[PDB]
RNA sequence: UAUACCUCUGCU
RNA sequence: AGUAGUAACAAGAGGG
């Protein structure tokens, strides 16, 4: 959620999260995870940056800019993936940054 | 434009931006797995330091013990512990000239403690390693369960309620050969039930006894594991645990080294961080005005490299018989204790290690007593190899370890060595054309040489780095460095012509400390609050460390404040409360409240700033004295926190008492283990402990002395009050008859 | 630039 | 004299010699070789792209799948998802089901 | 041997 | 697969 300079209220959605199992015990025990994201990023431009995810392409938007419209396709950046407790506890603090 | 933090170093000096180079807002590292592995690293460089000493066989205990100390002086500087006794003594000998009563009055106020000291005082401390189990458990637990096993033996002396009689017990303990213990054991009973019948776990105890090796292996034994959350480094590192039978020696000997460095103006220890600075401000006062205008000065920024491997329990003894010199020989050979045991130590190797089959997709895990008998097949290189080495020391599953120290063992007397080092260069003792001063801490140190011209500092650098060397000492080539005093390094303070500020060192205390909603309010603002004293916490960044804190606390204890719009567990309560309050302002925090906290109140409690604005009700009902929320603790353990920077030291924090005050609740894992009974005998020793603190109301406050017992205690104290409580007050005559005859029926029952 | 990647107007 | 007799005794490559530290001088740090680092944050960065709604709530407030539907209710456009970047270790067809 | 379930545990 | 990093997690134990 954020508050533009404007001063409109707005609620964002980048993705989805499934959470696996998650019978943590110790806090190194690690949840897999499964992250899919939204990105107009051509992942083939930078392909060393993406070795572990599968990106797909998911549909097409209709972009405004300063007078034209652009159409860019949209792609979904998938993969597996793993955190936790310890690093689930540091990222709930990251505001001390 | 590439943007590069570290250009800011361009202008800004590196110790006014060293906040920059903390990477502390990041969960740090942590071990997954077993310590063998570290563990068999420490015991091999332990003795690769020391390999050209004397190896012998132990008489009670058959491990083979390398001595390195009195043997060939080292040739190269790689570390060694090949440290002269002779040379110690002449340091201590130095610190005792120049502290004139020092060693009298460090060893009489020992003595004092040795004789009023009580038992108890072992319940308070760190985990230690219990025999009884072959696990680390509380303090307490393991000192009820080595007294427990020493009862059923024939060791008793403890009973006066005295810690030098304990220690008796240990030595007296292992003159047996046949020690007696209970173990613990899962039987697999059947059952019916209305109509099959099912399996049924339940739990046996069956006596085992040990051999005089096994008790003595046992009893010398110091526990390992992993030292995980260790900032700074690459690599983990392996830590220990002493147990049952040294600790109370270790108690006494660390009390007489406290009371040596509470006087010594080098050492660092136990003061705390701003006198540390005012002890660093003064010798660099004292080493200017010693010096003339034509003098130089030069700090060494200074790390002692492996520094637990390479002192050595032998020079120990030198150390605390050389202090101890012309004091009653029983409080001298007290003290030895501690050291012996320390020369004689056997470490354990840990959980092991787990095997992994790609082909078959199984696991499994081995114990650290099979690397004796064990195939070599299983493992890689490098731990084949470790595994070698550490056979020709293994003895009964643990690993002799006479040579060195491991991290965890023991606390200050080995800063009194180092001291001893930095005492040694005053002028009036070199009489060179140099001298130096200095303080230190451990393995950290600071030192000032001054000298008539740039040679000078070198000599100076090499005549103390040498003599460190004939004690063991061995200054990090690699990590310390040197320039012209004005700036230097200690323990994570910057001098920079005073001592700056290293706030990033405290940003992981900034956040909710996990104890209840009463304690963390309180501690989450005098964090900020000693910040802004301590280390530099601007007041802008202060207000808003108060309001990151209070959405930290309102998210992780679901505390919103009553008029949000969120969906918790909580907020349909806290929503009631809210509209049923008519001053909304005097609510807490964690009841749905808003937040009273600015720079100016950051040292008031909560409860105490709100107190003029409560609800009469509300207030009432916050702090009712009988609400089931809280624990009634003794007065030594109330409003006290644990908090890690030091080893682990006890955080007080000021809070009202009321039902925020709560305890989260227990971990339950043991039900599924051998040990689960231990839930009951807690549960049963809590009632009893419960029923005497209503007959001595006192001993929640004093722990009460006596030989006699619990049960005759509470009878004869029954008796009286029934006495006074007719004779000269207020209850009936039949009613004191009523109470005396169930003193009778009890005393009949034994 | 012309338009936002991480926020695009649709 | 028992430290000064010693010290007479000891080998003198037994020093700590004094070498001048003049930032000049020397290098630049080594760093390592290999293939190249792949990105490993647990969510995009600057490769993110919301789908987001005009909303006056707060900053933690709504059913979060509530507020993600009403996110993707804002799209259309979508496509029948084609593979555009395989993840060579994984079986990408499970990522696109 | 396979498949359902059921119970305890999440720092011990 | 993935987390991870000098050894582990990718549930453990039981109803055998
Ligand atoms: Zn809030």
């Amino acid at each position: 959620k954020c508050r533009d300079t404007s001063g409109q209220r707005r609620t964002n959605l980048y993705g989805f999260i499934i959470k696996g199992r998650s019978h943590l015990r110790n806090d190194t025990d690690v949840v897999n995870f499964i992250s899919l994201e939204f990105s107009l990023t051509d992942p083939r431009n930078e392909i060393h940056k993406w070795e572990k995810y599968c990106v797909l392409e998911i549909g097409d938007m209709e972009i405004r800019t300063s007078i034209s419209t652009i159409m860019k396709p949209v792609y979904l950046y998938v993969r597996t993936n793993g955190t936790s407790k310890i690093k689930m506890k540091w990222g709930m603090e990251m505001r001390r940054c | 434009m590439d943007v590069n933090p570290m250009l800011i170093f361009l202008k800004v000096p590196v110790q006014n931006a060293i906040s920059t180079t903390f990477p502390y807002t990041g969960d740090p590292p942590y071990s997954h797995g077993t310590g063998t592995g570290y563990t068999m690293d420490t015991v091999i460089r332990t003795h690769d330091y020391s390999s050209r000493g004397i190896w012998k066989t132990n008489s009670e205990t058959g491990a083979q013990q390398l001595n390195p100390i009195d043997g060939p002086l080292p040739e190269d500087n790689e570390p060694s512990g090949y440290a002269q006794t002779d040379c110690v003594l002449e340091l201590i000998e130095g610190l005792d000239r120049s502290h004139p009563g020092l060693f009298e009055t460090a060893c009489q106020e020992t003595i004092d403690a040795i004789q009023q000291t009580r038992v108890d005082k072992l319940t308070q401390g760190r985990q230690t390693y219990d025999w009884t189990l072959n696990r680390n458990q509380p303090a307490a637990t393991a000192l009820a369960n080595t007294i427990e096993v020493f009862r059923k033996n024939g060791y008793k002396l403890n009973e006066s309620g005295r810690l030098i009689d304990f220690l008796k017990d240990v030595l007296l303990s292992f003159e047996n050969d046949s020690m007696e213990v209970t173990t613990h054991f899962q039987k697999k009973k059947r059952i019916r039930d209305n109509k099959k019948m099912i399996t049924q776990r339940t739990i046996g105890k069956k006596r085992v006894k040990l051999t005089k090796k096994n008790y003595l292996i046992r009893a010398l034994t110091l526990n390992t594991m992993t030292k995980d959350a260790e900032r700074g480094k690459l690599k983990r590192r392996a830590i220990a645990t002493p147990g049952m039978q040294i600790r109370g020696f270790v108690y006494f000997v660390e009390l007489l080294a406290r009371n040596i460095c509470e006087r010594l103006e080098q050492s660092g220890l136990p003061v705390g961080g701003n006198e540390k600075k005012a002890k660093l401000a003064n010798v660099i006062k004292k080493m200017m005005a010693k010096s003339t205008d034509e003098e130089l000065s030069y700090t060494i920024t200074g790390d002692n490299t492996k520094w637990n491997e390479n002192q050595n329990p032998r020079i120990f003894l030198a150390m605390v018989l050389r202090i101890t010199a012309g004091q009653p020989e029983w409080f001298r050979d007290l003290l030895a204790v501690a050291p012996i045991m320390f020369s004689n130590k056997v470490a354990r190797l840990g959980r092991g290690y787990m095997f992994e089959s790609k082909s078959m997709h199984l696991r499994t895990q081995i114990s650290a007593e099979n690397l004796s008998d064990i195939n070599l097949r299983y493992f890689n290189e490098d731990t084949k190899k470790k595994i070698e080495k550490i056979r020709h020391l293994m003895v009964e599953g643990t690993a002799s370890l006479s040579p060195g120290m491991m991290m965890g063992m023991f606390n200050m007397l080995s800063t009194v060595l180092g001291v001893s080092v930095l005492n040694l260069g005053q002028r009036e003792i070199l009489k060179r054309t140099y001298w130096w001063d200095g303080l230190q801490s451990s393995d950290d140190f600071a030192l000032i040489i001054n000298g008539h011209f740039k040679e000078d500092i070198q000599q100076g650098v090499n005549h103390f780095y040498r003599t460190c060397k004939l004690v063991g000492i061995n200054m990090s080539q690699k990590k310390s460095y040197i320039n012209k005093t004005g700036t230097f390094e200690f323990t994570s303070f910057f001098y920079r012509y005073g001592f700056v500020a290293n706030f990033s060192m405290e940003l992981p205390s900034f956040g909710v400390a996990g104890n209840n909603e009463s304690a963390d309010m309180s501690i989450g603002t005098t964090v900020i609050k000693t910040n802004m004293i301590n280390n530099d916490l601007g007041p802008a960044t202060a207000q808003m460390a108060i309001q990151l804190f209070i959405k930290d606390y309102r998210y992780t204890y679901r505390c919103h404040r009553g008029d949000t719009n969120l969906e918790t567990r909580r907020t349909k309560s806290i929503k009631r409360l809210w509209t049923e309050t008519i001053s909304k302002a005097g609510l807490l925090v964690a009841d749905g409240g808003p937040n009273p906290y600015n720079l100016r109140n950051l040292h008031i409690p909560e409860v105490c700033l709100k107190w003029s604005l409560m609800d009469p009700d509300y207030r009432g009902r916050l702090c009712n004295p009988n609400n089931p929320f809280v624990h009634h603790m003794e007065v030594e353990s109330t409003n006290l926190a644990v908090v890690m920077p030091g080893p682990a030291k006890s955080l007080e924090y000021d809070a009202v008492a009321t039902t925020h005050s709560w305890t989260p609740k227990r971990n339950r894992s043991i039900l599924n283990t051998n040990q689960r009974g231990i839930l009951e005998d807690e549960r049963i020793y809590q009632k009893c402990c419960q029923v005497f603190e209503k007959f001595f109301p006192s001993s929640t406050y004093r722990r009460p002395i006596g030989m006699a017992s619990m049960l005759d205690a509470m009878l004869s104290r029954a008796r009286i009050d029934a006495r006074i409580d007719l004779e000269s007050g207020r209850i009936s005559s039949q009613d004191f008859s009523e109470i005396t005859n169930t003193c009778k029926a009890i005393e009949a029952l034994k | 630039p012309s338009y936002s990647p991480t926020s695009p107007s649709y | 004299g028992n430290i000064e007799a010693k010290l007479g005794a000891m080998s003198e490559k037994v020093n700590a010699q004094i070498e001048s530290f003049d930032p000049r001088t020397i290098r630049e740090l080594e760093l390592p070789e290999g293939k190249f680092c792949t990105q490993r944050s647990k969510f995009l960065l600057m490769d993110a792209m919301k789908l987001s709604v005009l909303n006056p709530a707060h900053e933690g407030e709504g059913i979060p799948m509530k507020d993600a539907k009403a996110c993707l209710d804002t799209f259309w456009g979508w496509k029948k998802a084609t593979i555009i970047k395989k993840h060579e270790k994984g079986v990408n067809t499970n990522y696109l089901m």
